[PDB]
């Protein structure tokens, strides 16, 4: 939504484009569109969702 | 000088405009065949037109 996905080697964060500030990506952070099929350069990673632990417990 | 691949830059592009990013991503080989055909309609205009 804003800022760009970057990765310190292992992990990947979501910060701002101009100021380093990692945040763990989340459904907050990031909004669906399409498919992996198109994109170009996609990679794999998992998004963690604030609302999964809370109906978990 | 900030390096960063020419897809990210017309993503911010894009947003620059009000349009989701997703767009462009979605649509990159359109953009890129319409931006050569565009350069090339250039050439043919500035070598006949003086
Ligand atoms: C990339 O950043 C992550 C986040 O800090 C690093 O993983 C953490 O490393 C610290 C140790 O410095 C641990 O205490 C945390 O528990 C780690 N996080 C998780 C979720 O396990 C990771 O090591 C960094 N990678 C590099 C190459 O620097
Ligand atoms: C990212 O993950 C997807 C699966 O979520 C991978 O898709 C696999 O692609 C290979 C090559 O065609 C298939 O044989 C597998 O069956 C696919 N997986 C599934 C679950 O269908 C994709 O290759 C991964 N890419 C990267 C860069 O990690
Ligand atoms: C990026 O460039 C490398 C070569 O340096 C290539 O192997 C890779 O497929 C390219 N990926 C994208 C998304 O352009």
């Amino acid at each position: 939504r804003e800022g760009v996905f970057v990765s310190n080697g292992t992990h990947w964060f979501v910060t701002q484009r101009n100021f380093y500030e990692p945040q763990i990506i989340t459904t907050d952070n990031t909004f669906v569109s399409g498919n992996c099929d198109v994109v170009i350069g996609i990679v794999n990673n998992t998004v963690y969702d604030p609302l999964q632990p809370e109906l978990d417990s | 000088a900030l390096q960063i691949p020419f897809a990210m830059q017309m993503a911010y592009r894009f947003n620059g405009i009000g349009v989701t990013q997703n767009v462009l991503y979605e649509n990159q080989k359109l953009i890129a065949n319409q931006f050569n055909s565009a350069i090339g309609k250039i050439q043919d205009s500035l070598s006949s037109t003086a």
